[PDB]
């Protein structure tokens, strides 16, 4: 469409002064590039710790879901002397694999760009402009000059002194729809388990599903094969398959049945973060070095990473 | 006096004249949509409302140029049209699945 | 032509020329969208497309989608910005429309479209409308209106050169279309310009007019002054308190901005009329040609002479006869003049 | 070869006015004002309908009104 229009149309000069020294060219171009998109600073580098992830409140296949992208399926057909140890270190098939490039040392920053973790101010019933009205007076009130967040801008699990004027809290089914931003964002990993040996929990010590672990234990774990150890030999796992129930650990999480239910928290982040706001920034920037320049210099800050976050599905556009 | 002429001034050189050829099939349409029969039918409405519209309000008009279907372009196009993927087997001899 | 190249040939005329084969287009081919789109989302945008072409052609217009821009701009040979004026301007006509084949499940159709293509020799932006107010003259008691009939209708300027268009055989397509284009020279009273024919109308006293400019000033030409303005002579009038003249109020404008201007400057020019110019054109009861911008005194008098010789003295009006002699010698023999008028009024 | 057209900015000079309102100004006089400030405007915020649309049925709510 605009490219037909284009095709037939020539130049007029117009006897106006030029829109990019016009506030409202300003302030809405910095918002329909940056509204949302906001830079967080760990108090020193830390990444998440273990590469396998126990969190049994999220569905298994047999809606998608996000963290299906890090499933490890359990397969009946394995090579001769093959290992769950050779391929995916120390996870537990049928559960979840981090990938060494989300477990990075040396990130140090944390660059976002969505929505969808702000506070009971935000309403996507309530109006576009509205929203924009709301967000836009926010950050005037959190913000003195610079584009740092006031602390009070954050949640409480990031800052002591975060009082959720921007920043709602990450919750426990949050993984299974935003992999990504718990993996990064998290100070702290807590387990949800109903596997059989968690917290010493043993079958006898419990005082359609009932009180049952999800997936049991088994002697060991082994392969054999019929003169022909390659390609095609039966392996037997270390644990049950979920499969055919596949609900379980979602519909324990919850209660429609009573289960012994394992949980254990281990710290990751220090809970200082710091926040900075690249719509405030361009504002601000764009009032000493004027806005095409602000634009093209937070734009490659963006692609910092060689993909442009911005870019990015909504709830998975988060980059360390 | 004067007064502004906002409006472009074009000097003409010459006219170039030409004859452009639509041709419609739905088959082929509904071949790549993978419409269903029930489909077919809406679609086969729908090109006829639109065409059959601009059937009503247009007279002819003789145009000076050699009858298209003396063209090799029209004749290899409406063969493609119509026939490109159809083809015939011949059996060594008749022999039906046992 | 056997190719769309051949067009630019310079050996050609201004004329029509057609290509001479038809192209040949399946919309299967062109439409590749829907090609990738499935069910109802296809047929949708399908109808969209169709009902589009329909309101283009009702229009006369082209929809270039079936089309490609890359292989004509390719054969023509021009400019990106050449096509846009080109694409802008072109027209359609449907010579045919017909149903091929027929099946409830099944529609073939064929269409016959003609287009016509102007090609540029040029093209103008910078453009402004002549207005002629002439002059007001009073002449033997008679008040005249003249003017230079001027040899173009346009004036052009691009950047800093100033051009005069004279245009014929001219159409709207959206813009103005022009066969003939002639440049030409201002008036002058020399070799290098226009040897332009000067008319003169006698007019009704008293002669007020008063033209609102846009910008905020007034054009004024009238028989009589007042707030200072002279008569007979045009002028462009601004003031910078309101006031009423001419029985109308002459407002303050509000401030403007400046810009770059673009406004011509046409050449200074003096003009000799006859005599007797006001008698000339009341005679004659209509707008008549009294001299050309270049003329020689002598080509200049012995035009109307044996004219006004023949308005000799007659029997039945020579009082009317000797007022309007002392009214031509008023001028020429002030001591005349007197002596005719006592007479005249005996 | 570049074109643009001064068709409107012939003059060189322009009149212009802080607000809307001040059109409607008695002792103005017949002629052009032009509102000092450009009008901008978000086509997401504009067409509502769409914002509560999904998928292909959005798309071609959009390509009918473009
Ligand atoms: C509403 O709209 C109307 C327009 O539609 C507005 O009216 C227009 O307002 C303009 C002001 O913005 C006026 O322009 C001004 O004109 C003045 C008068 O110009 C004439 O005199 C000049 C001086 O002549 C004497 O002195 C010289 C020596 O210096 C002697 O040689 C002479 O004999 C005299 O003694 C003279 O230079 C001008 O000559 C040019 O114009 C005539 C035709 O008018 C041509 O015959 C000439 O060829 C010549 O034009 C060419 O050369 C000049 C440079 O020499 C170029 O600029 C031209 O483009 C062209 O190539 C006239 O005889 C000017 O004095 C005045 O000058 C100011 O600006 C210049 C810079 O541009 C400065 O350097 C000066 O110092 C000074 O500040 C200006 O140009 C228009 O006349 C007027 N239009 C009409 C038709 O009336 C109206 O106001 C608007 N109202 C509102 C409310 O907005
Ligand atoms: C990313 O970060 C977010 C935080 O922003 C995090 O979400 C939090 O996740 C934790 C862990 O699931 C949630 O806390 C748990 O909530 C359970 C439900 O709370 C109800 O019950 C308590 C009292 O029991 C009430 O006070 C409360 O108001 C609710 O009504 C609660 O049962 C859990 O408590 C058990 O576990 C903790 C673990 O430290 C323990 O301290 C408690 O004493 C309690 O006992 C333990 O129970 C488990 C089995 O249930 C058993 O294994 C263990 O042996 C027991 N230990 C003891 C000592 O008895 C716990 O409070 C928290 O609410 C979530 N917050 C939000 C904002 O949702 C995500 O989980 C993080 N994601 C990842 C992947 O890291
Ligand atoms: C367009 O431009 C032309 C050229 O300027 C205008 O015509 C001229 O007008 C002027 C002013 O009225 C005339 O000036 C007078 O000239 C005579 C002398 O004329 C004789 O000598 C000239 C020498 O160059 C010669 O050109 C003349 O030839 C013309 O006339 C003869 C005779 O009829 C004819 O045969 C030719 O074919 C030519 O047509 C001629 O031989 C001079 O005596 C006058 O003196 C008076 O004015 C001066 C100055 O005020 C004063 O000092 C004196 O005391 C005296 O009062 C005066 O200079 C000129 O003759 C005109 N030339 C022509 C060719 O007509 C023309 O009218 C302009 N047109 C328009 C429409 O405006
Ligand atoms: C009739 O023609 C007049 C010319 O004879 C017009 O007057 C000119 O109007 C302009 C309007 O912009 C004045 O500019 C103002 O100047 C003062 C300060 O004066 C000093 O600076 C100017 C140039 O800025 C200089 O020209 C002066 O000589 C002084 O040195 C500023 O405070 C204003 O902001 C504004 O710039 C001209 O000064 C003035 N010139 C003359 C020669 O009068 C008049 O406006 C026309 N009026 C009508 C009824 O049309
Ligand atoms: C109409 O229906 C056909 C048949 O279903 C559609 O073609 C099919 O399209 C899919 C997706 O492109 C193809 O699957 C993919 O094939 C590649 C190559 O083998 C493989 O790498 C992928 O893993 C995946 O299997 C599928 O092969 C193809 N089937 C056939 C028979 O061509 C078609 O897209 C539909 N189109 C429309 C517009 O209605
Ligand atoms: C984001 O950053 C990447 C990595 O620097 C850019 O990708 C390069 O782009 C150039 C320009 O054409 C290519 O020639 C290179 O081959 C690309 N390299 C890689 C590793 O992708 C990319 O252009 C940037 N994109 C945006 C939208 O900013
Ligand atoms: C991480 O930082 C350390 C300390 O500066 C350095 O030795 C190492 O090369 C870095 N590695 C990567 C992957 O950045
Ligand atoms: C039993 O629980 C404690 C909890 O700290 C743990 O240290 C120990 O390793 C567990 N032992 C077994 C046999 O599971
Ligand atoms: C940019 O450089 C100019 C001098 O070239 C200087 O005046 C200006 O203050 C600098 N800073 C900004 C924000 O433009």
């Amino acid at each position: 469409e605009m490219q037909s229009l284009s095709d037939v149309m020539i130049d007029f000069e117009i006897p106006l002064g030029d829109p990019r020294d016009q506030e409202q060219y300003i302030h809405r171009k910095c918002y329909q590039e940056f509204a949302n998109c906001y830079l967080v600073k760990y108090k020193e580098p830390k990444p998440w710790p273990k590469e396998g992830l126990i969190a049994d409140q999220c569905p298994l296949p047999g809606n998608r879901q996000s963290i299906w992208d890090y499933y490890i399926k359990v397969e009946s057909i394995r090579p001769a002397n093959w290992t769950t140890k050779s391929k995916y270190g120390q996870a537990r098939l049928g559960s979840f694999y981090i990938p060494s490039s989300l477990r990075q040392i040396n990130v140090s920053h944390v660059l976002f760009c969505s929505d969808q973790l702000y506070s009971k101010w935000y309403n996507i019933e309530n109006t576009i402009e509205q929203n924009e009205r709301f967000l836009l007076n926010k950050l005037n009130n959190l913000t003195s000059g610079t584009s740092v967040l006031k602390k009070r801008a954050l949640p409480k699990d990031w800052s002591s002194q975060g009082k959720n004027a921007l920043f709602r809290e990450i919750n426990v089914l949050d993984i299974c729809s935003k992999p990504e931003s718990v993996i990064l964002l998290n100070t702290s990993y807590y387990s949800f388990s109903l596997w059989e040996g968690d917290c010493n929990f043993t079958k006898d010590m419990i005082s359609p599903y009932a009180c049952r672990f999800w997936r049991s234990k088994n002697e060991k774990e082994e392969t054999k094969c019929r003169d022909g150890e390659t390609k095609r030999c039966l392996y037997y796992p270390l644990w049950d398959s979920p499969e055919s129930t596949y609900d379980f650990g979602y519909l324990a999480y919850q209660k429609n049945f009573p289960s012994p239910i394992c949980i254990e928290q281990q710290k990751i982040r220090d809970q200082d973060y710091e926040v900075y706001s690249l719509y405030q920034e361009c504002k601000i920037a764009s009032k000493a070095y004027g806005i095409d320049t602000v634009l093209f210099s937070l734009k490659n800050f963006l692609n910092y990473t060689g993909t442009p976050v911005n870019e990015m599905p909504n709830a998975r556009a988060f980059v360390g | 006096y004067y007064e502004p002429h906002p409006e472009p001034i074009v000097v003409k050189e010459r006219v170039l004249g030409l004859s452009q050829i639509l041709m419609i099939n739905s088959e082929n349409i509904a071949n790549n949509a993978n419409l269903t029969q029930e489909v077919k039918k809406l679609l086969t409405e729908m090109v006829n409302e639109e065409m059959q519209s601009l059937s009503d309000v247009m007279i002819d008009f003789e145009i000076p140029l050699g009858d298209p279907r003396d063209q090799e372009q029209y004749i290899h196009r409406k063969c493609y049209q119509e026939f490109a993927n159809c083809y015939l087997v011949k059996y060594k001899e008749p022999k039906p699945w046992p | 032509l056997s190719q769309i190249s051949d067009i630019n040939d310079e050996n050609l005329q201004q004329g029509i020329y057609l290509l001479r084969d038809h192209v040949i287009t399946l919309m299967e081919a062109t439409l590749h969208d829907i090609s990738v789109m499935e069910g109802m989302f296809a047929v949708q945008h399908l109808h969209t497309h169709l009902n589009h072409l329909k309101t283009m052609l009702l229009e006369r217009r082209i929809d270039w989608t079936y089309m490609s821009s890359t292989w004509l701009q390719q054969q023509l040979q021009k400019s990106d910005d050449e096509m846009k004026v080109i694409k802008r301007i072109a027209r359609s006509l449907v010579y045919y429309v017909k149903q091929t084949h027929s099946s409830p499940t099944a529609t073939a159709w064929e269409i016959g479209l003609y287009y016509e293509l102007v090609i540029p020799k040029h093209i103008y932006l910078n453009n402004w409308n002549v207005v002629n107010i002439g002059h007001l003259v009073k002449s033997a008691g008679q008040l005249t209106h003249v003017t230079i009939a001027h040899p173009y209708e346009i004036i052009n300027k691009e950047c800093v050169e100033t051009i005069y268009l004279h245009l014929e055989d001219c159409t709207r397509q959206d813009y103005v279309i022009c066969d003939v284009v002639k440049i030409v020279q201002p008036c002058g009273n020399s070799s290098d310009t226009s040897d332009c024919p000067v008319w003169a109308e006698a007019v009704k006293e008293p002669f007020v007019q008063v033209n609102p400019l846009k910008n905020g000033s007034y054009l004024v030409l009238a028989s009589s002054t007042d707030c200072q303005i002279p008569p007979y002579v045009p002028s462009i009038v601004t003031v910078n308190e309101t006031t009423s003249c001419f029985g109308l109020d002459f407002k303050r404008p509000l401030v403007a901005e400046e810009r770059l201007s673009f406004e011509p400057r046409l050449p200074n020019l003096q003009l000799r009329l006859p005599h007797l110019v006001g008698i000339i054109a009341k005679i004659k009861g209509i707008k008549i040609e009294v001299t050309s911008s270049g003329e020689s005194i002598k080509e200049q008098i012995e035009r109307a002479k044996a004219e006004l010789l023949r308005l000799d003295i007659h029997e039945g009006d020579t009082p009317a006869w000797i007022q309007q002699l002392a009214a031509a010698t008023k001028d020429v023999w002030p001591a005349a003049a007197s002596a005719l008028q006592g007479i005249g009024n005996f | 070869a570049k074109l643009r057209s001064m068709g409107y900015a012939l003059t060189g000079a322009v009149q212009t006015l802080s607000q809307i309102s001040d059109i409607n100004d008695e002792n103005l006089q017949q002629g052009i004002y032009l509102l000092r400030d450009h009008v901008i405007t978000l086509m997401e915020a504009t067409l509502h309908d769409i914002s509560v649309m999904e998928g292909m049925f959005a798309v071609q709510h959009l390509h009918t009104h473009l």
